[PDB]
RNA sequence: GAAAUUGUUGAAAGGGAAGGGCAUUUGAUCAGACA
RNA sequence: GGAAUACUGCCAGCUGGGACUGAGGACUGCGACGUAAGUCAAGGAUGCUGGCAUAAUGGUUAUAUGCCGCCCGUCUUGAAACACGGACCAAGGAGUCUAACGUCUAUGCGAGUGUUUGGGUGUAAAACCCAUACGCGUAAUGAAAGUGAACGUAGGUUGGGGCCUCGCAAGAGGUGCACAAUCGACCGAUCCUGAUGUCUUCGGAUGGAUUUGAGUAAGAGCAUAGCUGUUGGGACCCGAAAG
RNA sequence: AAAUAUGUAAGAAGUCCUUGUUACUUAAUUGAACGUGGACAUUUGAAUGAAGAGCUUUUAGUGGGCCAUUUUUGGUAAGC
RNA sequence: GCCCUGAAAAUGGAUGGCGCUCAAGCGUGUUACCUAUACUCUACCGUCAGGGUUGAUAUGAUGCCCUGACGAGUAGGCAGG
């Protein structure tokens, strides 16, 4: 609101805030990101490194659809089935019950190994697994699925 | 609630200084010196009139 | 318990009361047993046509006379170690070699000189403040001295001022309780035209020895 | 235009003592050191590798490395309104034991001997250093020291 | 017009205003600069030791 | 005018894009008129779905 | 006059009150007040300051390191103090069956807590339990993982995260960044 | 039916400006307790 | 030879005159004088008496007297200036809104968060209700192809609030979150090493390197609102010679 | 070869005794670095002081100066 | 040493003025006395800091109360109105 603001506390001095020597000009030192080389260099340099200059290669008509690869590590895979089932898995462990997860309907790409499954069996099926994230799942008894 | 002065109210001088009440009964503002008689030697008075 | 305690808190403060009794009447003693002791050492060293050399002061009071405007930086940081920040303030300092090279950097900018034992009392008496919890508290009761300095020795005001004159174990403890004094204007004028010359040239700054006595005790 | 070269105003600085140019003495390069010793930089002109540059002459650091034919230093430089950590490469020609802590290392030694040896006797060892203290009184004789008078002496030329 | 070149006039009194910082001194401070055939003998003999004071 | 330590801004407003700003002060009275609209076409039309 | 030796009608600097208006935490505020007043105890004291604190100074604590804390030798048994948010944290398995006293929990974190036979009980409960705060182990969440701190202190060697919108290939990767162009940094 | 500005009446001061601050005399004028 | 006095210093020695001040508002403290009961100058004034009760005191105002007082605003090292604006009065008259953002703070929920493009509904631009997506966050690192975060109680050492045990206390021991310094481990890039196997050129195990990253190492974010700051916009208000 | 200014030190992150690790180093358990365990408390290592110390984020104005003592350059000198 | 010569500028003119001659001048010494928004003590206002007090049946725990210290200010910042 407008009856908070430091323009009612400036009202009767004068300059209000600006200073009477400097004072508030127009544009002193340009407008927008003018100068970048010549005058405004230090504030280019530190703070903003690696500005002026090309280095990759062009892609031209890049779609993004293409990248598409959403990653889930183990230490969240359990939380795909739901929670009133997961209970009943965890204490039955053994095969011809192992639950079947199927990460791509989950909207993911790739499973990444980081934390810690039970040791459970469990089969997976996924576009794409890391090296450490099939060891994990086939140490503790499961298996990965690969689907299209 | 109000500093007061000893030294001229009594009072307060004697609820600090249990001692004041000997020193003002027994006069040792104006205690008197054993008198001694020796004498400065011959050499500390010549020194002290020598030009 | 209407009686019972109370009689207890009664009979206690009796008790403190006879020890201060005991202690004081030894101070005084002391002090008059060196006084004489000094005055016949002079004359024994006379008659057998020796000189006796006084042991050099051990204590020295020192008083801002100046202002706080224009001081070089380095004498200004030296006022501040010795807690004199505002004129006519005045603190007792022992005399050392690392205390007497402090002094010659404050000359122009202070007065100070040997205290004697009324000066002492003086000072105490009327213008003695404690410094207890960062506070300005007036030394109006032996209670509140026992209460800080106690674990020293120290539990009356007389114990405090023996501890101050003759500078004992716990002069640093017992002086830094203190708070700075604060003096006025002498009564009577400081006696010069000028003061910020140096005492032996007619002025009223630097060390002017036993004559501090005076100055003191007029701004007291 | 000015000119500030790397040995600027280091006319007198970097110069040899009188009657002591020439090779340096087999000592320097006898001596040892150690990762924390304590050491202070003075530059050998006839030295131009390894060589500090002239605003550490004679400042005291703490080594941090050891190399083959040098050691590493770190000193504090004060820039602006804070001290910056700074880290030199010297020749041991530079270089030499720092003085001030030999004397200091004695009196730790000294202390626990007072205070191991004062244990079974006497409380407050008293291992604390106090500076000089205001003379006591004393006695001066005047037997074949009479006081001799003088007085102030009138002016004269004499040229 | 000419103005004024240079002058360091109340630059110590703006130095002392909150600077002059002691720097502070940390334990293990950090091997930066160090031989580094010293560094890799240290670091061995460091995981050496771990396993006798874990066993 | 660059100072301090900000993100770069892309604003892209020199233009003069105070010509074309659209306010949809009307979107609570396009929805009455949407409902209206299928209401009357239901009923216009035919015992349809 | 008098020359100082430092700034005067100085502010602590120091919050002393809550600047939020949430009747209810002026209620816990009184009531340890009055308690870090009348008892002593160091455990009071650090309760009473905490509530004073702002978001970003009270980060959440989740359950899974509520169960690292009660691993520790002889702390199997006591009470965890959170003065702040409890969160869920699916990446454990198993939980013990502890008591924790909180300003918050969230409704995943009081599930698993309820589940493993523990409770969950406000501040004020927890002085009638623990007027002293005995049995009690006061945990803190993790305040320089916030995002904005790795914004903090930039500049050349320092190592810290730019400020900027758009991250990729042709956004601040060029000269200043490599020796390649220019230089590094 | 405001101000600048103006007339009449009444009071006051005025030896090359006028106006102001602190204090009190003089003139005019006025509130508060009568418990 | 025996005193006095001067000078300087001390007294918890006595005593006369004058001025300013009276803060506090049951009791509580420390003392003093007393055989006691009590009293007191002892943690801040009470006692007695007179005049008047109204313009008498006092307030306001005009004037007189003593002393003091240069014209404001502005630029400036420096303004009463022989520097600039201002003859007078009334009304009007200058940091605003918007898009995208930094820090901080409040609120909701929280590994999630955001109902309002739209649909339902309605006492009809309000309020109420809702699906699917999408944005940001939850993974980084390389120019790219690509690969992708636990040797271990998610490590060791030092310092750490609080808690636990002993103890009258002081202290000692145990456990130590956040945070600080440091040594390691893990993931990507770079430079090396090149096993079992081979569409004999593929494959890249294993072990390293004063190299390098806006990383991992029991998540903190998303949304709304406010002050301040940033950029584009007429952009705090008025002003060119031009094109 | 001064005076004035100027670097460092005055302890627990210290000292001492015993003996563990390593791919470094040595003719060599020689040394180097980092550790296990043991012994010495705050007259625990000079003085004085310390409106407590340490730390972080963010942003305003400013970036024409001038004068005095002392040191000092150009200039006959200057309110240069 | 003091005094004098050396010693000439333009409106009328300035030890600040009057005036002052064993000074009311110059050098030096000893006292008394005068007065700053400075120093000392007290009251009141505000600011900051450290503390006391939730017990109902009487009202503000952002309340009430105890203690100590402090107070100049352009550009500029923040706070309460
Ligand atoms: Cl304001
Ligand atoms: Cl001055
Ligand atoms: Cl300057
Ligand atoms: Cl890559
Ligand atoms: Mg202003
Ligand atoms: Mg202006
Ligand atoms: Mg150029
Ligand atoms: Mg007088
Ligand atoms: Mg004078
Ligand atoms: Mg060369
Ligand atoms: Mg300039
Ligand atoms: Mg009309
Ligand atoms: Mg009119
Ligand atoms: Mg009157
Ligand atoms: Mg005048
Ligand atoms: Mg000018
Ligand atoms: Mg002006
Ligand atoms: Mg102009
Ligand atoms: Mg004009
Ligand atoms: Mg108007
Ligand atoms: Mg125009
Ligand atoms: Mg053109
Ligand atoms: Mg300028
Ligand atoms: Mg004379
Ligand atoms: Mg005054
Ligand atoms: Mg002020």
């Amino acid at each position: 609101p407008s009856r908070f603001t430091k323009t009612r506390k400036h009202r009767g001095h004068v300059s209000a805030g600006k200073g009477r020597i400097g004072k508030h000009r127009k544009h002193p030192g340009g407008r927008g990101m003018a100068g970048g080389q010549h005058h405004h260099r230090i504030n280019m340099d530190k703070y903003h490194p690696g500005y002026f200059g090309k280095v990759g290669m062009r892609y031209f008509h890049k779609q993004q659809a293409h990248f598409w690869k959403p990653v889930l590590n183990l230490d969240k895979l359990w939380t795909l089935i739901p929670e009133d089932k997961r209970d009943q898995y965890l204490k039955s462990a053994s095969k011809e019950t192992a639950p079947v997860i199927d990460t791509l309907a989950a909207g993911y790409g790739k499973i990444l190994g980081k934390g810690r499954i039970p040791n459970v069996p469990v089969i997976v099926k996924a576009r794409f697994v890391s090296k450490l994230a099939e060891e994990k799942i086939r140490a503790a008894g499961g298996v990965v699925e690969l689907i299209a | 609630v109000l500093k007061k002065n000893p030294l001229k109210n009594k009072q307060v001088l004697l609820r600090l200084n249990p001692y004041a009440k000997v020193f003002a009964a027994e006069k040792l503002g104006s205690k008197k010196a054993e008198k001694t008689g020796t004498k400065p030697a011959a050499v500390f008075t010549e020194t002290l009139k020598h030009d | 318990q209407v009686a019972a305690e109370r009689a207890a808190r009664k009979a206690a403060n009796k008790e403190k009361r006879a020890i201060i009794l005991e202690r004081n009447a030894a101070y005084q003693k002391e002090y008059e047993t060196a006084e004489r002791n000094i005055i016949q050492a002079k004359r024994d060293a006379k008659a057998a046509g020796s000189y006796y050399v006084e042991a050099q002061h051990k204590l020295v009071f020192v008083v801002r006379i100046k202002g706080i405007n224009k001081i070089p930086p380095k004498p200004r940081k030296v006022l501040q170690l010795l807690r004199l920040t505002r004129i006519n303030s005045g603190t007792f300092v022992k005399v050392t070699k690392a205390t007497l090279e402090l002094l010659k950097l404050i000359e122009p900018y202070v007065a100070y000189g040997y205290p004697s034992y009324s000066t002492i009392r003086q000072l105490v008496y009327k213008r003695g403040f404690g410094k207890i919890n960062k506070q300005r508290v007036p030394l109006s009761d032996n209670a509140i001295i026992e209460a800080n300095l106690g674990k020293y020795g120290i539990l009356s005001i007389d114990d405090l001022i023996h501890e101050i004159i003759t500078v004992g174990p716990h002069f640093k403890q017992a002086n830094n309780f203190l708070w700075p004094f604060k003096l006025s204007n002498p009564s009577g004028g400081w006696g010069v035209p000028r003061k910020f010359k140096h005492f032996i040239q007619g002025g009223s700054f630097g060390n002017r020895e036993e004559f501090i006595n005076k100055l003191v005790k007029s701004m007291n | 235009g000015k000119s500030h070269g790397y040995r600027s105003r280091t006319r007198y600085m970097f110069q040899r003592d009188f009657r002591k140019h020439g090779a340096v003495h087999l000592s320097t390069y006898l001596k040892v050191y150690k990762v924390g010793d304590i050491v202070d930089i003075k530059a050998n002109g006839s030295i131009q590798k390894g060589m500090p540059h002239k605003f550490y002459q004679g400042k005291t650091g703490v080594v941090y490395n050891v190399t083959k034919s040098s050691v590493g230093v770190i000193i504090n430089k004060m820039v602006g309104n804070r001290y910056l950590e700074k880290r030199l490469n010297l020749r041991v020609e530079h270089i030499k034991h720092s003085k001030c802590r030999q004397e200091f290392l004695e009196r730790v030694k000294a202390n626990a001997a007072k205070r191991a040896e004062a244990k079974a006797q006497g409380v407050a060892v008293q291992l604390k250093r106090q500076p000089a203290q205001p003379r006591e009184s004393r006695i001066v004789s005047t037997e074949g020291n009479v006081p001799q008078t003088l007085a102030p002496v009138p002016y004269e030329t004499f040229i | 017009a000419k103005s004024k070149n240079h002058t360091a006039h109340n630059q110590t009194r703006k130095a002392h205003r909150n600077g002059i910082k002691k720097p502070k001194t940390y334990k293990y401070p950090s091997l930066k600069g160090v031989d580094p055939k010293f560094r890799r003998n240290h670091k061995h003999a460091l995981h050496g030791t771990a396993k006798a004071l874990a066993a | 005018a660059i100072s301090k330590n900000l993100p770069i801004l892309k604003n892209h407003f020199r233009k003069h894009w105070q010509e074309r700003v659209k306010v949809h002060f009307d979107q609570a009275g396009k929805k009455v008129s949407r409902r209206n609209a299928r209401a009357t076409r239901a009923a216009k039309i035919a015992p349809r779905p | 006059g008098i020359d100082h030796t430092s700034k005067q009608h100085k502010r602590s600097g120091h919050r002393t009150a809550p600047k939020s208006d949430n009747v209810y935490l002026k209620l816990l505020v009184k009531l340890y007040t009055f308690l870090a007043r009348r008892t002593d105890a160091p455990f009071n004291k650090v309760v009473l300051k905490a509530l004073f604190l702002s978001k970003i100074n009270r980060p959440p604590v989740s359950v899974s390191r509520i169960a690292r804390a009660l691993k520790q030798e002889g702390a199997a048994n006591k009470t965890v103090v959170v003065v702040g948010t409890v969160t869920d944290d699916a990446r454990i398995f198993e939980f013990p069956k502890t008591t924790v006293a909180a300003l918050r929990f969230t409704a995943g974190a009081r599930a698993k807590i309820v589940k493993a036979g523990g409770e969950c009980i406000t501040l004020d409960q927890l002085a009638v339990r623990a007027p002293k705060g005995q049995n009690t182990l006061i945990l803190r969440g993790p305040r320089n993982s916030r995002e904005a701190v790795r914004h903090f202190g930039m500049g050349p060697h320092k190592g810290k995260a730019p400020r900027i919108l758009s991250t990729g290939r042709k956004f601040e990767r060029a000269r200043g960044r490599r020796r390649s162009k220019g230089f590094k940094v």
